[PDB]
């Protein structure tokens, strides 16, 4: 035993875009790491093909962080909505372990074909 | 020496490691032998090869820094010599 | 019945012999690496559900290959079947076989794998990293089975020792090829998993020594082309082995085959930047953390550690005649010189000087000093030297005749002896008796003691554990202050000591500390923050009373090193020595009731105490280079504001060029010091303290991780174990909350007193008897697999009645 | 009694060393070896044979005039 990730983290929504200023309102979904020393989302779950910049204002509200994104991932799920092809986007520089956690949670609590 | 300049010109950048300058331009070699068994395998005869060059043995001396001729260092005569023998040699061309 | 056995063999090689009972299981002790939601660790658990069969080689002889078969549930059955069907075509996967047999009236499913080896790699790694010479049966069997040695070798007692019986390296190095093949087939397994779209975590307890893999039990499936392998624990646990067994020795042959001649590298080529990346891409392809071949590009200290660890391993393949300074012919006042313009370490890659000025006009006094201390000008104008007395790499001879230094005997004070015998002393059968004498030494005493550096071996460190032990050792040193000080504030005692080589030809330290005004010294100290200055160390013998006939040799470092090291380090050094009540006890006197205060300090609040102490056998020469580097980093950490990040790195490079591989001038000719501390530099007595605290913390970490976490009854220490493994291997960045937690646990259950490698520890005993803190065997194991010395139990004591100290 | 042997070996080695005996390496090596074994000895009889062997070295040369030095 050496298990991958006991228990899943969570899901929310967030903001993303193509460039620094292309950050529109809620257009994706993010699984986040719940740490007492700050907030850290893991993966950007989106339908639009070529997002490249994401954004979220700081908890203080004065600052806002930009998160560049790697080339997308192609996958689909099964829902009442039918075949609905989204693109999994990871923050740039995501390490292998967190990729494993998010992918395991996705394949566990959400269908794939 | 002109050999040092030669090996400094052939470097891609002009910087060469320190541990190869004496190895490839020194004009004299010093050996230190603790016992006859090591002497036989390395400095045998009046010529020997080290660092891919040719050297000729000259002025063998003992710990007391007195000159010892080459015919003395046999197997049976070995226990009658001070035996950190320092064998000197020069680069042959 | 018996049809089970003829079903298991299937198609190939039906030479089956039961290796236990029949249709029932077979329980053995093996070393796993478990992390579910209830337990962590790298410990020997009780593997139960597997029937193990052994094949017969021809002539009816038992062969080293097995046919294991599990028996578990039904969902894992189909899940395993699907994953294996996906992963079958790879060469690095062992052939499974899924069948349903019946014991009673039910189709119990089985996984009858084929052609195993009795041990995994986890047993090898555990047995080497958790040594105990009292019972090392598994190591004996593993060594004899693969033709590394023969059983008659273990009758030669003290076989395991490294100081005595130095041949054991030749026994261990015979295991290199198996480990290298395991590395390669692991790479191929990762490639197959990625291309097949499978997500899974890799351990060593699922890899027989041949190379194949199994137990696809806890894997999950993703879309093809997007799989991910998890290799944080695997590689990091396996790190210390790859230099015990020289697993990369087959990388210096012409086509990486052991039956070929050696590659003849060009003499002048010194970069080796592409080769290191090629090696990293071949063996460590999926180690997803940037590896900088030269550390001058590193971002902070932890990345410097993470890249020096890899350079240590990758520098043992390239020739040792290319390392060292990288000199360059510089023209000055119409005359060509040869001066060092950089360096080439084994642990830091290539470092280039920043302020080099070819076609200089005239030399100042600072220039004359920095040019009269560099070994380049000295060695490049001396005769070659081939010394057969030593194994250390000689360089050159500055003279025409070697000089032999003897050690004289001490004189006799007869009058005191007569007075002693007058008062009825020295009578036969009395307790007091003469044992400390002034021994004498013959001509070649110095070199026969410099030769002891042959006990220094290139060692790899478990990096994901050092990156936490260094945090805790750091937290041990948060009470003091430090920073750079100006020239007019240094404090120096005894200004008439020697100035090293070649400065001792003109005057003592007073002259060189005198001629420089308070601006020359600061100009030099600000020069060294952008340059590298190699130096030449002299080696001298001590002349003192002793109880053992071995000589003692001390290194006299040149003035240009200590002059700047004092300015760099003195504030912290004199803040450590002027503090009372801390862990380090340097500076606390034993007079006027100081010893009583120290002893009552270390007894502080532990519950069921038991003393424990030690000392290290040949501490200065058995020191690995990584722990020296980490100690210097921990000392230099305090300069968060006074210096930049390039300045700190170049000061560290200067330290490594002056006290780690500096060209020792032993006798009358230069040699190369391989590693270990030189005992006569500025910060020996504190680097040793950092070392000692590092070993204590490492022993605690090993003792807590490697415990079966299902017998631990106190809930808090079990949660401590789980979080410890999480932040050690399943994490990447420092978690200061848990670092504080663990430091509090240590200082509450492991009290300490430290001077330069002479330690004393007061520990709770009812925990150490359950392995929740370091016992005295754990230090033996740590010293074995990390320091390359065997800790004899005739130097470690243990005391239980605290009324006697 | 052995302590006297150790002390006299110490003084004997000192006088031998100031007699300039270290000019010949093999002799000095033998002398220092014998002196070290005398100092580390645990029993008196082997100390005494190594002692007489060490003293024979001093008696060998002619530098130490013995008849005068033995003045009783
Ligand atoms: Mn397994
Ligand atoms: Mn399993
Ligand atoms: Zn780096
Ligand atoms: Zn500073």
């Amino acid at each position: 035993n050496n298990e991958l990730s006991p228990v899943a983290l969570r899901q929310m929504s967030c903001a993303a875009g193509t460039t620094q200023t292309a950050c529109t309102d809620d257009n994706a979904l993010a699984y986040y790491n719940t740490t007492k020393g700050g907030r850290f989302v893991l993966a950007l779950l989106s339908d639009l093909q070529d997002l490249k910049w994401a954004r979220f204002p700081k908890s203080d509200g004065t600052g806002t962080i930009y998160t560049e994104l790697e080339p997308p991932c192609r996958f689909v799920t099964d829902t009442p909505k039918g075949p609905k092809v989204k693109y999994l986007y990871f923050i740039k520089g995501l390490n292998n372990l967190n990729r494993g956690m998010v992918l395991g949670s996705l394949a566990a609590t959400v269908r794939l074909q | 020496n002109d050999a040092l300049n030669n090996i400094i010109n052939n470097a891609r950048d002009g910087c060469v490691p320190l541990n190869i300058i004496p190895l490839t331009t020194a004009a004299k070699l010093m050996v230190v032998i603790p016992d006859y068994n090591t002497y036989k395998n390395t400095c045998d005869g009046t010529t020997f090869t080290y660092a891919s060059a040719l050297w000729e043995i000259q002025q063998v001396v003992d710990a007391d820094s007195k000159i010892v001729q080459l015919s003395e260092i046999s197997m049976d005569n070995s226990p009658n010599l001070a035996w950190p023998l320092i064998v000197t040699a020069l680069r042959a061309n | 019945a018996q049809s089970f056995l003829n079903r298991v063999c299937g198609v190939s090689a039906a030479r089956l012999t039961p290796c236990g009972t029949g249709t029932s299981t077979d329980v053995v002790y093996r070393a796993f690496d478990i992390y579910n939601d209830k337990v962590a660790g790298f410990a020997k658990f009780l593997k139960t559900n597997c029937c193990r069969f052994q094949e017969k080689d021809e002539d009816d002889n038992l062969i080293d290959s097995y046919f294991v078969v599990k028996r578990h549930t039904f969902s894992n059955y189909q899940h395993e079947e699907t994953i294996y069907n996906l992963l079958k075509d790879c060469p690095a996967v062992a052939k499974h076989d899924f069948f349903k047999f019946r014991i009673d009236g039910d189709m119990v499913p089985h996984i009858s794998r084929q052609r195993l080896t009795k041990y995994t790699m986890a047993d090898l790694v555990y047995a080497l990293r958790h040594f105990d010479e009292g019972n090392c049966d598994t190591l004996k069997e593993i060594l004899v089975t693969y033709n590394c040695c023969d059983d008659d070798y273990f009758n030669k007692k003290d076989w395991y020792d490294f100081v005595e019986n130095p041949d054991i390296l030749r026994v261990y190095a015979n295991l290199g090829e198996r480990v290298r093949q395991a590395l390669l087939k692991t790479v191929q397994f990762c490639d197959a998993m990625r291309n097949a779209g499978i997500v899974g975590v890799l351990t060593l307890d699922n890899q027989d020594l041949n190379g194949n893999w199994y137990d696809f039990g806890d894997f999950i499936q993703t879309t093809p082309g997007s799989g991910v392998p998890v290799v944080d624990s695997y590689y990091s646990l396996l790190m210390p082995i790859l230099t015990l067994t020289r697993a990369l020795t087959a990388e210096s042959h012409v086509d990486t085959d052991l039956t070929k001649p050696y590659i003849k590298w060009d003499l002048l080529k010194y970069d080796f930047t592409e080769e290191r990346l090629k090696l990293f891409d071949r063996y460590f392809k999926y180690w997803d953390q940037t590896y900088h071949p030269n550390c001058v590009n590193c971002l902070d200290d932890r990345c410097i550690l993470h890249c020096a660890n890899f350079n240590v391993l990758f520098s043992t393949v390239f020739p040792p005649t290319s390392f060292g300074p990288l000199v360059r012919k510089i023209f000055v006042d119409g005359v060509p010189f040869v001066v060092s313009t950089g360096y080439h370490f084994r642990e830091l890659g290539v470092v280039h000087n920043q302020d080099v000025n070819l076609h200089s006009s005239r030399l100042s006094f600072k220039e004359l000093l920095v040019y009269a201390a560099d070994p380049a000008m000295h060695a490049a104008s001396g005769n070659l030297l081939l010394d057969k007395r030593t194994t250390c790499f000689s360089v050159a001879a500055l003279t025409n005749n070697v000089a032999f230094q003897t050690v004289k005997p001490g004189n006799f004070n007869k009058d005191f002896y007569d007075f002693a015998v007058s008062k009825g002393f020295f009578k036969e059968g009395s307790s007091v008796e003469l044992k400390h004498f002034f021994f004498a030494q013959d001509g070649n005493a110095a070199i026969s003691d410099y030769d002891y550096y042959r006990y220094n071996l290139p060692t790899m460190c478990d990096i994901r554990q050092l990156l936490f032990v260094v945090e805790v050792v750091d937290k041990y040193f948060d009470c003091y202050d430090g920073g750079c000080i100006n020239a007019n504030q240094v404090i120096v005692n005894n200004l008439d000591k020697s100035a090293g080589f070649p400065f001792n030809k003109w005057g003592k330290a007073r002259l060189y500390y005198d001629s420089m005004s308070y601006e020359d010294q600061d100009a030099l100290f600000a020069y060294t923050k952008r340059n590298v200055i190699p130096t030449i160390t002299q080696m001298n013998l001590k002349y003192a009373i002793s109880a053992k006939n071995r000589a003692r040799t001390v290194a006299g470092v040149s003035i240009c090193s200590t002059m700047t090291n004092r300015q760099f380090h003195q504030k912290l050094l004199k803040s450590i020595a002027a503090t009372r009540g801390a862990t380090v006890v340097i500076g606390t006197s034993k007079f006027y009731g100081g010893w009583h205060n120290m002893l009552k300090t270390v007894y502080s609040d532990v519950e069921n105490p038991h003393l424990m102490g030690w000392d290290y056998p040949k501490c200065d020469r058995a020191m690995p280079n990584m722990l020296r580097i980490m100690a210097s980093l921990v000392l230099a950490r305090k300069h968060t504001t006074c210096c930049s990040l390039s300045h700190r790195f170049y000061r560290l490079a200067n330290e490594c060029a002056q006290v780690l591989s500096e060209m020792v001038m032993c006798g009358g000719s230069l040699y190369v010091k391989p590693g270990g501390t030189s005992s006569g530099d500025a910060t020996t007595a504190y680097a040793n303290s950092v070392f000692n605290i590092c070993q204590a913390v490492t022993a605690n970490v090993n003792a807590l991780l490697s415990t079966d976490g299902n017998k631990i009854a106190d809930k808090y220490v079990r949660n401590l174990q789980h979080r410890l493994y999480e932040c050690l291997y399943r994490n990447r960045d420092v978690d200061t909350d848990f670092v504080n937690e663990f430091y509090a646990y240590l200082r509450k259950h492991f009290s300490m007193m430290i001077l330069s490698d002479d330690a004393v520890v007061c520990f709770n005993s009812t925990y150490a008897s359950q392995g929740l803190v370091a016992s005295i065997k754990n230090f033996k194991s740590v010293l074995y697999y990390q320091n390359n010395v065997f800790m004899s139990e005739a130097k470690c004591w243990t005391e239980t009645d605290l009324t006697k100290g | 009694k052995m302590s006297d042997v150790k002390c006299t070996s110490v003084v004997l080695l000192s006088v031998l060393q100031q007699l300039r005996v270290e000019s010949s390496s093999k002799l000095w090596a033998q002398c220092v070896q014998l002196h070290n074994d005398i100092l580390l000895a645990k029993d008196t009889t082997e100390a005494f044979e190594k002692m007489v062997s060490l003293l024979s070295v001093l008696l060998s040369m002619q530098g130490a005039v013995d008849i005068n030095k033995l003045c009783e």
